[PDB]
Parts: C-alpha cells; structure tokens; sequence
C-alpha cells in the first residue's frame, strides 16, 4: 500500500540501510523485494544499526513478525509495533524519507 | 541541569508514550523506572540513550497508578545520576 509514508515499495537491503542512515531510533520502512513482490521486511534503525525483519505469512493468511502476533492487514500489524516491539528491536516511529 | 517536562503524550489500555525536555549539557543515558505508586511490588528498570527525549512503556495492567521516574547520568567518571523527575499515571 504505497499511500503510507512507511511503505517503500520494491527497494533493497542495502538501499533500505541508506534510506535510514540520517535516521534515529525508531526510523523504519517496509519494503518490497524487487525481484520477487510478495516477499515484504521492516528495516528498522536501533544504535546506528539496521534490523531487517521478513514479514511472515500465516496458514490462514494473516501477516506477523512474532507468532503471538498476528494480523489481517499490514497497517494493523505496523500500528500494533508502534505501541508495543513485540519480537522488533524497538517500536516502529518514524518514517524513512521517500 | 535536570530533565524538565516529564509527561504522558498518549496512551493505550496497556501501554504510554512518554516524553520530557533534556538538559542542555550531554546526558550519557536516562534511566527510566515504573511501578505502581505506594505499590509493594517490583519497580521495573529500562534505559533510553542520552540524545532521545521520547520512550514507551508496554505490559501495563489496567487501572493501576504508576509512578514513572526518569533519572538522567550526566557523567561518564562517576555514575551518579540526576535528582529523579517524576510523574504518576492511572491506566
């Protein structure tokens, strides 16, 4: 759903840890893999590090990072990390600048 | 040279958004505790680097009032920390 400010789209590990790298902790993106879509990570800056998390898909469909966690939508799983890490490094903040 | 503003920006049933004002000096971390006011229960620790003046709490009970205290370490050479500031918040 690229309308969101956090959704990338197709963008790279690499160019995902560029992206963040005037970041603080908390900056974050979801990214798609540019060859194959439908395999989607949060990148997420922590101590001047970047943690790549592959968003999973469950058997009934519903999208998580941690088991315990599971939603049907991808902004109802990124709202949930905003409020509680869950699994993440850290809470999920601040958009990475497009 | 204390930390100023300690206050709730928002909340959840079970979670806050914290903030405050830093010093104007280098902070080299905060420590951050929680735990129920007059409550003979453990107070839980947790650290914030010292450039961050936001922080969440998770795994909270509801109807509970809490204390949370932010102590600022302005020294690398002694680790004394600031005089604690102070808030109190019922989920």
């Amino acid at each position: 759903l690229e309308k969101h400010s956090w959704y990338h789209g197709p963008v790279s590990r690499n160019a995902a840890e560029y992206l963040l790298s005037s970041g603080i902790n908390g900056s974050f993106l979801v990214r798609e893999s540019e060859s194959s879509p439908g395999q989607r990570s949060i990148s997420l800056r922590y101590e001047g590090r970047v943690y790549h998390y592959r968003i999973n898909t469950a058997s009934d469909g519903k999208l998580y990072v941690s088991s315990e966690s599971r939603f049907n939508t991808l902004a109802e799983l990124v709202h949930h990390h905003s409020t509680v890490a869950d699994g993440l490094i850290t809470t999920l903040h601040y958009p990475a600048p497009k | 040279d204390v930390p100023t503003k300690l206050e709730v920006v928002a909340a959840t049933p079970t979670s806050l958004l914290i903030s405050w004002d830093a010093p104007a000096v280098t902070v080299v971390h905060y420590v951050i505790t929680y735990g129920e006011t007059g409550g003979n229960s453990p107070v839980q620790e947790f650290t914030v680097p010292g450039s961050k003046s936001t922080a969440t709490i998770s795994g909270l009970s509801p109807g509970v009032d809490y204390t949370i205290t932010v102590y600022a370490l302005l020294s690398s050479s002694h680790w004394v920390y600031e005089s604690p500031i102070s808030i109190n918040y019922r989920t």
